[PDB]
């Protein structure tokens, strides 16, 4: 023991405490302001995945290599991560359940392509073996699709020069305001849709410039609008971590200054008591 | 830490009040006794000053018996009908004299070997400084003055090491004082001096101490600046804050700002009056910035340069009312539109 | 007093500076200190105190004692001795006081070891169960508004907040010395009527008043007559 | 409007003159309190170290 | 021409207090000078009229 | 000492010093931030060390009172060559509470067959 | 004092304090959350003060058998010169061993060149 | 009294000699104040550098635990100092 170092460590462990209260506060405006740029990009991204169900079972139909069940050869993903640290464990497990579905494929002998959105997955995959084809990083507190297209821009001339078959993109899921849950969703390769064909209403736009090149930019926009809004559920998903992250790390911190005090008290009772004891001892 | 500083800067802010001064230097060496004793003299006045000195040098009874030889000195003040304030330096040094005189004389120890009785040591010099009614002072005076009250105010000084203030001196004299003055280290390095911390540091007294404009002006530093103590922390890394807590936190750091001076700077009721006002009503609030000092300097020159009046008022009443309060705003008002 | 029959009350300013005198005494008379340096008969002075202090067969003597705990260590020796004692515990609060709510007397760290269901009656202790749970249960939902805001709160929540909210206010009272601070008349509340008071708050009556009307109003037939008029 | 416009503008680069002679003023008046109470003081200061 | 009026007048503001800004720091300049010339002056004279 | 006691028993019981010496470090950063903010690295020590201090435990017969669990006793290369095993990872797949008040490592395995 | 001092020594000396005690205060903080939860002015403040905090040594003539270096002796004035154009930025760009074991703030830059 | 007594000391440590460094020396709680006098020549000159980086890689060590990526000239510190050690 000794008086003034755990005086010390409880100084220490007291302002600790009160920096991740206030590290709590931050958390939480950080998440009112995603959650409401969410709620902003929820209509345009289920409009866009809406017209594409449509055109999952139109008729006058014709052929486009995003809209066919092409065989995979190999797999690419679309992974989103965050910067920093403090988040408790999300990154791990979004990580963790992607290297098991990679593993799945390299069971197959499917080769997996990855691009990251964020600094932690470079590191991780990285130094753990994955084929890291597209990155970037620091997005900032307001993120811009902008930036991210890059990336998406280069998946998609991987899947358009023929080499990549099926892509996914992972995230968590902002279920609620204390929950989420880490996923893995087909993304390129149009998924399946309950319907039949509608056969008319209006004017079949179609045919007044060229179909296949406005599908093409249609397309387009559907794929980069399905990035974003996964990227702003991940940093409101973020946000909820960090602030459940800080709330343990002060209870933790309260309850070692509830210790330490215990044993400064003994040691300054001790102290005092054999201090005492030496000099009614040496009055002899 | 400033402990001897806010002594004798009291000192001498009692030059031209009816209150007389005693400055008791218990341990000091004899070079820095000079030192303040000269300072006295230069920024002020020490024919208001009794100076009671015991260097290290000196026999242990000697030092012992000094603040109660101060005491005595003291009590002919305040039993005359005057009023009189006395400063002990260094109480800790007076028990440690104590403790060896018990300790040659063979009497049995205490806690930290000092004798069973330093509490009766230090509880019998503190619990002669009181304030006097006036039939006492007039059967004392034997009827040479008929209605005044005289009184002993007293500003002992306690040093901690490393701030432990579960020792036993220590502890003995916070409990048998009303309020202490409490001057933190870790400030007083920063540069914000002088280094008095609130929260810690109380007046047992109450408000009933202050005059009324300083009572007025008063009220809402305390809660500005315990608004500030959390709020700071949280200020060091954050951002995208609500302005009200903004805000909150910003007037809590100039407000921080405001109350620190210079050493040998002693300022009156009507100068720390319109300084605070400027603080509470916001006069400051489009200033804060590094600016503040000469913002203080500036406005001082200022109002002596052409609103006297109301110092000379404020001075002589210390009091607060409608027109006062719509005067300071005309004040304030004029100052902005200069330098 | 006690022996001509009365129920007294005994004041001490402060049984610290008793147990300290006890120590000073002992150190002049010369005797070897224990524990922490306190007299070696610290606890036969202090139950030589305390054992007077009792309910005899004709009148009775209780005790409010103010207790200061050195170096805020509550196993020091002095606290220790003198806990052993107490049958109860009134603690002031700052925070209670800012608020306006006068006696500022914190409910949920002040207790007594007679609040047990077969010593009071088991009506008063579920009672008193009820709101140290229901306020304690608040004491969290206001660090979570903070938080994130009242916006996440369910209807049940927003009940328990609003009858905590007019709990605490019912907790108030005015005194006769109040009337000078205040000019309210100053009651006095009696056993039956604090305990039908709070009973009817918790099982939801009276839900439909504002809570401004139990502040400083005394009973709760004066509550209801405070809502009348407001 | 253009009328108007030109009115205002002479309006307020008058106005700005004006004010610039009551600035400048205050400044001269600040000076001429510095000298001179720095004159005072430094006889105050003498005399009392003679009377020393 | 109307904001360039305003900012005319602003700017025109700025300046003549700046001008009047530099007229105060050179007379705190000049009483420092003073203040420690005069202090010199009495100092000396106390040292030899004491001595002698 | 490996000259009285051998090169491979004096191996494997400084390495056991070395992952617990580096788990008790450890555990002043997990007691604040929790386990998510290590070193991957530091996470294998981590779950190694739990699992060398489980392994550590054993049975007694004159024990068989307080507890229900038979007696075991365990030989010098049995213990040496289950702490090797663990120090380097074989036994990775394992569940922590299969070390808990078992004999020799097989035991371990055959515990962690029924969990 | 800034009365027996030169005015300008004296506010070198509280700054540069200032400085210092704030650092202390922010090293547990870094030590355990990480060093870019720092706001990017408590970035330049930590910068700062680890260059000041070099630049307080020096190599003595009778220090000299202890570690392989000449002495220096700075003036009064130059340490003061030094001291304030560290805290005023003028040398934010040079790294931190450009500061240590160096004499005047000239001799800093020369070692910077060579670094 | 003893520490006051003698011309340097050397620390050995419970925690080092667990960690598995032995002899469990930690520097920069030891000294030698007759110092590079008592070398050969050669060994004056090459611990002299010795001496600085061991105590001058534990701070960077503490320092940086958390920082994933880093400067690479205290990673060069940080690895030398690992090498040394
Ligand atoms: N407001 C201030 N501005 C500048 N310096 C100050 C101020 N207040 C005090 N000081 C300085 O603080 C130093 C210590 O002052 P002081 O002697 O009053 O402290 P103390 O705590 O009573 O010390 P000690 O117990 O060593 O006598 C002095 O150098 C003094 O100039
Ligand atoms: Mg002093």
């Amino acid at each position: 023991a000794g008086a003034k170092d755990i005086r010390s460590k409880i100084a220490s462990v007291q302002n600790t405490q009160k920096i991740t209260k206030a590290m709590e506060m931050v958390a939480a405006s950080k998440m009112r302001k995603s959650q409401d740029r969410m709620a902003a990009s929820r209509p345009y991204a289920e409009t866009m995945r809406k017209v594409i169900g449509h055109l999952a079972h139109g008729n006058l139909e014709y052929k486009h290599p995003y809209l066919e069940d092409r065989d995979v050869k190999r797999v690419g993903y679309l992974v989103v991560s965050t910067d920093r640290g403090l988040a408790g464990g999300l990154n791990i497990n979004l990580f963790k359940k992607l290297l098991a579905e990679m593993k799945t494929w390299t069971d197959k002998g499917v080769q997996a392509d990855l691009a990251m959105i964020g600094s932690k997955g470079v590191s991780f995959f990285n130094s753990v073996g994955g084929n890291v084809v597209a990155q970037v990083t620091g997005m900032g507190d307001n993120p811009s699709l902008s930036e991210l297209i890059g990336p998406v821009k280069v998946m998609l001339q991987a899947y358009d020069e023929g080499r990549l078959d099926k892509l996914y993109i992972v995230s968590n899921k902002f279920i609620n305001t204390m929950s989420q849950v880490p996923t893995i969703s087909q993304l390129l390769p149009l998924p399946a849709s309950d319907d039949d064909d509608l056969k008319h209403k209006s004017w079949d736009y179609l045919y007044e410039p060229d179909p296949k090149a406005l599908l093409d930019t249609l397309l387009r926009r559907y794929v980069e609008s399905q990035v974003y809004q996964g990227v702003v559920e991940n940093l409101a998903s973020e946000q909820a971590a960090r602030m459940v992250a800080m709330k343990a790390a002060t209870d933790n911190g309260g309850s070692l200054i509830k210790e330490l005090q215990l044993v400064y008290n003994k040691a300054r009772q001790a102290s005092i008591t054999q201090e005492l004891t030496e000099i009614v001892s040496g009055a002899a | 830490t400033g402990k001897t500083a806010l002594a004798i800067d009291a000192i001498i802010n009692q030059r031209d009040s009816g209150i007389k001064a005693i400055y008791v230097a218990i341990g000091q060496k004899a070079s820095t006794i000079s030192n303040v004793v000269r300072k006295l003299e230069e920024h002020g006045a020490l024919a208001n000053t009794i100076v009671v000195v015991a260097t290290a040098s000196e026999s242990a009874a000697l030092q012992y018996l000094a603040p109660y030889a101060g005491a005595a000195m003291g009590e002919y003040f305040r039993d005359r009908g005057e009023d009189a304030l006395i400063i002990y330096d260094d109480l800790s040094k007076q028990a440690v004299a104590y403790r060896q005189i018990s300790l040659l004389l063979r009497r049995p120890p205490g806690r930290e070997a000092f004798p069973g009785d330093v509490f009766y040591l230090h509880s019998r010099l503190l619990e002669r400084a009181a304030r006097v009614n006036a039939e006492y002072v007039e059967a004392f005076t034997k009827g040479e003055v008929k209605g005044k009250t005289g009184s002993l105010t007293a500003l002992p000084i306690i040093e901690t090491q490393a701030g432990d203030v579960s020792a036993f001196v220590p502890t003995n004299v916070i409990s048998i004082t009303d309020g202490q003055i409490f001057l933190e280290t870790n400030l007083f390095n920063a540069g914000i001096r002088p280094a008095v911390n609130p929260g810690i540091s109380v007046s047992r007294v109450g408000g009933a101490a202050q005059t009324k404009i300083m009572k007025k002006l008063s009220g809402g530093i305390r809660t500005a600046l315990a608004q500030y103590r959390e709020l700071a922390a949280f200020s060091q890394f954050a951002s995208d804050l609500d302005d009200a807590t903004r805000n909150q936190l910003d007037h809590g750091q100039k407000v921080t700002e405001l109350l620190k001076q210079k050493q040998y700077a002693p300022m009156s009721v009507a100068q720390q009056s319109l300084v605070l006002f400027a603080a509470e009503r916001g006069y400051l609030a489009d200033v804060e910035l590094s600016k503040i000092g000469s913002f203080e300097a500036a406005l001082l020159a200022y109002v002596d340069r052409d609103h006297a009046p109301l110092m000379q008022e404020i001075n002589q009443t210390g009091g607060y009312n409608d027109e006062i309060e719509g005067k300071l705003k005309g004040i304030l008002d004029s100052f902005k539109a200069t330098q | 007093f006690r022996d001509e029959g009365r129920d007294v009350l005994l004041f001490v300013d402060n049984i610290y500076r008793y147990t300290l005198a006890g120590t000073e005494v002992s150190a002049l008379l010369g005797r070897m200190p224990s524990a922490v340096g306190y007299q070696p008969t610290l606890a036969e002075e202090m139950g030589v105190l305390q054992e007077r202090i009792t309910s005899t067969k004709t009148g009775s003597i209780t005790s409010v004692q103010a207790v200061y705990v050195p170096a805020d260590d509550l196993t020091d020796p002095s606290p220790a001795t003198t806990f052993a004692h107490l049958d109860a515990t009134v603690v002031l609060s700052r925070q209670i006081a800012s608020l306006g709510i006068y006696p500022a007397v914190d409910p949920l760290d002040s207790t007594s070891r007679q609040l047990d269901p077969l010593v009071v009656g088991q009506e008063h202790y579920d009672t008193a169960r009820g709101v140290q749970s229901i306020l304690q249960r608040y004491q969290e939902l206001k660090d979570i508004i903070a938080i994130l805001g009242m916006d996440e709160l369910s209807e049940e929540d927003k009940l328990v907040v609003a009858r905590a909210r007019k709990i605490q206010r019912f907790l108030s009272q005015p005194f006769f010395v109040a009337e000078v601070f205040t000019g309210s008349p100053g009651k006095y509340v009696s056993l039956k009527d604090t305990i039908r008071g709070f009973k009817g708050i918790m099982e939801g009556e009276y839900d439909h008043l504002p809570e401004q009307a139990f502040y400083m109003v005394g009973s709760i037939e004066e509550a209801v007559e405070k809502a009348k008029k407001l | 409007d253009l009328d108007l416009a030109k009115a205002s503008a002479t309006d307020q680069l008058k106005k700005a003159k004006a004010e610039a002679q009551v600035i400048i003023e205050q400044a001269n008046k600040r000076r001429s309190q510095i000298l001179d109470e720095a004159k005072a003081e430094a006889e105050q200061e003498r005399t009392k170290i003679v009377a020393q």
